[PDB]
């Protein structure tokens, strides 16, 4: 019970932390020359270690040392806070925390390939859609400054046909006579091929704030696709660990 | 009988590219001959048919003849008096001054030119486009940021920059030639021993070259100088030789070497690199590469005069861009937050039940109960108009105190956007009142609900989860403390602590400390970064902390064991920071990584910097010291102000720190940032802008050029890819852009005309391009008459580059501490999103090569030996002694890097080995074991495993290769390369630390860099981890380690 108490593994610090990882505040395990055992516990997305020291038969994290096991220690601790050992330790050890049961072993081995190629075509479908994703932004900017420019550009023309009423109707009545259908018809070409060129260029402007709300669409569409696979992702992936666990080189096959 | 007879009724049978445009919109190339309309003073739209590559000096002269055939010819000035303008991509209205550019390269949204009369009569001034062409984006763009951050920013940075131009013309023209081409120098004198005994009882032949006239004829004067002798001396002994004769006495000799011997310094052959200040020769790289190499240096005589003649003027110019409240420590409440509305959150309904908000105070940990609030209207329209409740008192908040927070989904647990968001604004005053924080999607690698380590401040893009919040409001603008006040309430603190009773001081926490616990101590300063403390060391570390003062590299340990939720430790903390003894940078730099926010502790380690980090060392961990400035809270801060100078200072940093910004340019999460940085940069850098935008310049073209052989010019032959290519480069605009510029692998070398026989797109399906260009050096040929790199659009080279980085820095430990492991760390260099320069090494083979060209007609298997055979028949006898130690020395040492490491798997088409039997790696790929991310489990693989062909080689040409001495020396090696670098474990942990900011997928969270951990062996004891290691290698080759 010692070996076989559920929360002791015996691991390294890195294989602590990935068990660890993404669990709740109160979630615990227990683990060289140093001291002896290490109590890991997580407390809102960070984990604490608490060393257990062993001298004469007691166990303990420091003076208070009247508990004569590694289990008997964690047993007290489950039930109650550790703010009363270290003032800022207010928190209990709450979630102990440590499939079928296809005792099957090599049946077991079989469906940690089938959560596994899961996994790596959900992983895929995944990355596919973040750079879609990270495209789509990148292509709905360009859009937006391109859609300035456009606006830019006609500003320009715009004060072109403003430009031209200028000087253009200074000349009408500056002669009208000399060349009066003559001048007048070949500046009258010029600012209808102006304008004309205006009702283009906001025409094309239109045409793609058109192009930028599908785009702007599509985009929403990803990032919701994105949101639903990534909770699958875990699970899955949440699965494939505890499979792993329960079993535990052959396996790269598997794998 | 094969699948079951199982349908798939779902399948259908009916390089990555990313999307941006050049020279006109929505089009990469224009056409060779296009329509431009002109828009006239007098109203007039006048189109011309232009060509592409024609100047602006040729449209406007080509546009005053063709106006005279239009009505109002007589409103018209003449020519001179105008100036052309256009809308370019970047929506901006740009008047072309520099009128010698052609109409290809405006960057015009739509083809056409406005004429105009020139307005800001300062034309000198509105040559920011000068700066803003090498940032990537307009300087205007800045003056219209409302932000008073980066408004103060750009004012408060100039002090760095007059400051830097001032040491610049401080003993001019020297110091401007000292700025331009500083010495290329190795950090200790002190050589080693293997290099030491190459050369002749510490001494080293050296030709040193002239020029009289016409400047054909050049003239050798081969010394014979000891290793250690400086410039000046070297250039005596040149002169002396040069000038003895026998109608000269010796008398009037020595007066005729003090005339002469001051007028000249010394160059180096074939690149811009100088020797212009008192090192020893050994010192500078090029000689110590030199006696490596097993060549003699030549230098060249350059009058100082010719070359302060090619230095210019910086003219540096000042840009046109020029209280009682309430102390924190008087608030009298905790924190809250109010959660108001999220507006654009992307979510299934029938996917998802429910959503609530994740929060949480931070200072890279964690200073209260991570707190929500509760599940509210799930995905449709979710509102909250929670107060959150932090049991944190006010006061105890600390200068770098962070809320991060995210919106989740349900154990469903799962994040879907993040943001963070400093509780202190950069004037020290505490946030108030109501902010928008618009979100960032979760990246790959993190399942995590909260994300800390991520960027401060909201995501620039508007269309994403805009989450809106309420600060409290105190009826005043809190201020965070002064020192002169914190600095009180430490001491205030430190004597209430003596008066406390000793039956109080049994919990946590005389005057003489134990000797088991002053040993417990450097054993902790010991440990790894990774290797994560404890509670009782925490307060045991805290309890000592005045004497940690006396072991000043534990103050990391020291640091992460403060409480920095209780103002009363901070404040003391404040004290020792204050006067702490400085630590070596490799220490240091550790304190600028994500876990370290605090301001006096960063101020802490840019004065470590200040002091130690000389410019050698500055530039090899450059990158990473540019990561680090993401993690900074705020614009203005130390570390910008460092390397800023540094950069203003010494142009070889200012060139790679340009580079490395404008390479992030893309990211969003730093544009703004580093955006500013370059535009300082620029503004004060001198001529360098004009060479930099050259060099800007050619890669936007390379971009355009393969961007459209990987987009349109694919499903055509090779041989049409390549046509096309060799048809774009002979055209003007190109030949201009390609040919006359620096590298920007290495500055020293000039890239001059372009030889396009030897231009060609590689195999890949890329299209890299293989570029080549003539040395336009004086003296090529003494160095090489052609330089060649491979230009790759498609990969993220930055993963590469840290690899190389890494293995640089391998090298330089092993041959430093004298034991002579001979790594090829070829030029990488990213410069932009998945665009870069790779060097080339000239002779040298992938092993495949190697196994083609030496295997016989018929393919029945590929022969171990020809390996061997191939290299034999390079290095005939006995060269071929040494060709073997070298392939042995490099083998090895790329054998221990790439296990440490943790590389893509080594194979034929990536291994490649050199004429004179160096091996080398290339294409690393995944770094830390990232396909493990797969299964990996505690895989700890050999992704160098030495096949025969490679053991044949190193035990000459012996069958059962794994019992000689060769192969017995070779394992001793590998064995002394691990156990060296393994004693350096800390420095290349904190190198991966401090690249946590990139968002690279290899490099996530610091369990990433967790493998570094395993394979260095750093739990056990060296002794284990030579055995260790032994294992790992025994079992990959299966026998020959014991
Ligand atoms: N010294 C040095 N540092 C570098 C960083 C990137 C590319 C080439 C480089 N050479």
């Amino acid at each position: 019970s010692l070996q076989d108490a559920e929360w002791y593994w015996g691991i390294s610090r890195e294989e602590v932390n990935e068990k660890l990882r993404d669990t709740a505040d109160g979630t615990f395990l227990v683990r060289k020359m140093h001291g002896d055992y290490t109590l890991t516990l997580r407390k809102g997305g960070n984990n604490k270690l608490i060393k257990i020291f062993h001298r004469d038969g007691k166990y303990g994290f420091s003076d208070p040392l009247t508990f004569s096991s590694v289990v008997e220690l964690i047993n007290h601790y489950r039930n109650e806070s550790l703010a009363q050992y270290n003032p800022k330790l207010d928190v209990k050890l709450l979630y102990p925390v440590s499939v079928v049961k296809e005792d099957n072993i090599e049946a077991v081995g079989k469906k940690l390939h089938e959560y596994n190629t899961q996994f790596q075509e959900k992983s895929r479908e995944y990355d596919r859609l973040y750079e879609e994703y990270t495209r789509t932004s990148q292509e709905i900017q360009m859009k937006r400054t391109a859609i300035e420019a456009f606006n830019e550009t006609i500003k320009i023309f715009e004060e072109q046909c403003q430009t031209q009423e200028r000087y253009s109707k200074e000349y009408i009545e500056k002669f009208k006579r000399e060349g009066n259908e003559k001048e007048i018809q070949r500046i009258m070409h010029n600012y209808d091929k102006l304008k004309s060129r205006i009702s283009e260029i906001i025409d094309s402007r239109r045409r793609l704030e058109e192009d930028l709300k599908k785009q702007a669409a599509e985009y929403r569409e990803i990032d919701k696709r994105m949101n639903s696979i990534k909770p699958d992702l875990i699970q899955l992936r949440k699965t494939r660990d505890q499979y792993l666990m329960w079993l535990t080189k052959k396996l790269n096959e598997w794998l | 009988s094969y699948y079951h007879h199982h349908h798939h009724h779902d399948y259908d049978i009916p390089m990555p590219p990313r999307p941006s445009s050049g020279e006109l919109w929505g089009i990469h190339l224009m056409p060779p001959r296009i329509l431009v309309e002109c828009l006239l003073p007098n109203g007039m739209i006048v189109t011309l048919e232009c060509l592409r590559e024609a100047t602006l000096i040729t449209i406007k002269h080509e546009l005053f003849k063709e106006a005279r055939k239009y009505p109002l010819h007589q409103l018209l000035q003449d020519e001179s008096s105008y100036i052309f303008v256009s809308v370019t991509q970047e929506a901006e209205r740009e008047e072309f001054f520099d009128e010698t550019r052609r109409l290809c390269d405006l960057r015009l949204f739509q083809p056409f030119l406005k004429v105009i009369e020139p307005v800001g009569n300062r034309e000198e001034k509105i040559l920011n486009r000068e700066i803003g062409f090498a940032i990537g984006m307009p300087v205007c763009e800045f003056d219209m940021v409302k932000d008073p951050e980066v408004q103060d920013f750009r004012r408060n940075i100039l002090n760095v920059c007059k400051e830097a131009v001032d040491l610049r013309d401080l003993n001019s023209p020297h110091s401007r030639a000292m700025y331009v081409y500083p010495p290329n120098v190795e950090s200790s004198p002190e050589l080693p021993k293997h290099i030491y005994n190459k050369l002749d009882k510490g001494q080293i032949i050296v030709v040193i070259w002239v020029i009289v006239s016409p400047n054909n004829d050049k003239q050798k004067y081969t010394l014979k100088i000891n290793h250690d002798c400086v410039p000046e001396q070297v250039i005596a002994e040149a002169i002396r030789k040069k000038t003895r004769s026998m109608l000269l006495s010796s008398e009037q000799l020595k007066l005729c070497v003090l005339e002469y011997q001051g007028k000249y310094i010394l160059k180096v052959c074939g690149c811009d690199e100088y020797f212009l200040e008192k090192y020893p020769l050994s010192q500078y790289k090029y000689i110590r590469s030199c006696i490596m190499l097993g060549r003699m240096p030549n230098l060249m005589l350059m009058a100082k005069e010719s070359l302060y003649s090619q230095l210019p003027m910086d003219c540096f110019t000042m840009p046109s861009y020029s209280t009682s409240t309430k102390s924190l420590w008087v608030i009298n409440s905790a924190l809250r937050i109010k959660i108001l509305c999220a507006t654009y959150v992307n979510v299934n309904i029938r996917d998802i039940d429910k959503i609530y908000v994740r929060t949480g105070i931070y200072h890279g940990g964690e200073p209260l109960c991570d707190n929500v609030n509760t599940q509210r209207v799930p995905c449709s329209n979710p509102r909250w108009n929670e107060w959150l409740n932090y049991d944190i008192y006010i006061p105890d908040l600390p200068r770098a105190a962070r809320l991060c927070l995210s919106i989740c989904s349900v154990e469903e647990h799962c994040p879907l956007a993040w943001g963070n968001i400093n509780l202190f604004d950069y004037t020290d005053t505490l946030v108030s009142g109501k902010m928008a924080l618009n979100l960032w999607p979760v990246p790959h690698g993190l399942e995590d609900l909260l994300n800390p380590i991520g960027v401060t401040g909201s995501n620039p893009n508007k269309e994403t989860p805009c989450l809106e919040l309420e600060f409290d409001w105190f009826s005043s603008v809190v201020k965070f403390p002064d020192m002169s006040v914190i600095e009180e309430h430490a001491n205030w603190s430190v004597s209430r602590e003596a008066g406390f009773s000793y039956s109080h001081a049994g919990l946590s926490n005389d005057n003489e400390l134990r000797e088991n616990d002053k040993e417990q101590l450097k054993a902790i300063s010991t440990r790894d970064p990774l290797s994560e403390i404890t509670e009782q060391e925490k307060d045991f570390l805290w309890s000592h902390r005045h004497y940690c003062v006396t072991i000043p590299e534990i103050l990391p340990k020291l640091l992460l064991s403060v409480k920095w939720n209780s103002r009363d430790e901070v404040a003391q903390m404040y004290c020792l920071v204050k006067d702490w003894p400085p630590i070596k940078p490799e220490q240091a730099m550790e304190l600028l990584d994500c876990n370290y926010p605090d301001p006096m502790v960063r101020g802490f380690a840019v004065r470590c910097l200040e002091k130690y980090l000389t410019d050698d060392k500055l530039s090899q961990y450059l990158i990473q010291l540019v990561q680090v400035l993401k993690y900074e809270q705020y614009l203005d801060n130390l570390l910008v102000r460092f390397l800023l100078k540094k950069a203003l200072t010494n142009q070889r940093i200012g060139h790679f720190f340009f580079w490395h910004l404008k390479s992030e340019m893309h990211n969003k999460t730093v544009s703004q940032r580093f955006g500013l940085l370059l535009e300082s940069y620029c503004r004060a850098c001198g001529m360098y802008l004009k060479h930099l935008n050259r060099q800007v310049e050619a890669m936007e073209k390379l971009i355009n050029l393969t961007d459209i052989l990987k987009q349109e010019k694919k499903d055509e032959t090779q041989k049409v890819q390549m046509k096309f290519l060799v048809e774009q480069m002979r055209r003007p605009d190109f030949m201009d852009a390609l040919q006359g510029f620096l590298s920007p692998l290495n500055p020293a070398h000039q890239l001059g005309n372009l030889r396009l026989e030897e231009c060609r797109i590689m195999s890949s399906a890329k299209r890299p391009l293989w570029l080549n260009w003539e040395n336009p050096d004086i003296m090529s040929e003494l160095l090489f008459q052609n330089n060649e790199i491979i230009f790759k659009n498609g990969d993220d080279l930055r993963q590469d580059m840290l690899t190389l980085q890494i293995i640089r820095i391998m090298e330089n430990i092993w041959q430093n501490q004298g034991l002579d492991l001979r790594m090829l760390p070829y030029g990488c260099l990213s410069i932009g999103d998945c665009v870069g320069l790779i060097e080339v090494v000239r002779n040298s083979h992938t092993i495949m090569q190697i196994q083609c060209k030496g295997g016989l007609k018929g393919a029945l298997q590929f022969n171990s030996h020809t390996l061997h055979q191939w290299l034999k028949d390079k290095n005939k006898g006995e060269i071929y002694d040494a060709a073997i130690d070298l392939f042995t020395r490099s083998c090895a040492g790329y054998c221990v890097a790439t296990f440490i490491l943790g590389i893509g798997d080594r194979h034929n088409s990536n291994i490649m080995v050199k004429d004179d039997g160096q091996l080398f790696h290339i294409d690393f790929g995944h770094f830390l074991d990232h396909k493990k991310k797969k299964f990996g489990y505690k895989r700890e693989r050999v992704p160098f495993v030495l096949t025969q062909d490679f053991l044949i080689v190193i035990s000459k040409g012996a069958q059962e290769c794994t019992k000689t001495r060769e192969f017995e020396r070779f394992q001793e090696m590998c064995y002394k390369a691990y156990l060296a670098i393994r004693q350096h474990a800390n420095l290349f942990i904190n190198l991966f630390s401090m690249m946590l900011g990139s968002g690279m997928p290899e490099l996530q969270s610091f369990d990433d860099i967790a493998y570094i951990r395993k394979t260095l062996a750093l739990d056990k004891t060296e002794q284990e981890a030579l055995e260790y290691f032994m294992k790992q290698m025994n079992d990959a080759h299966h026998g020959g380690w014991t």
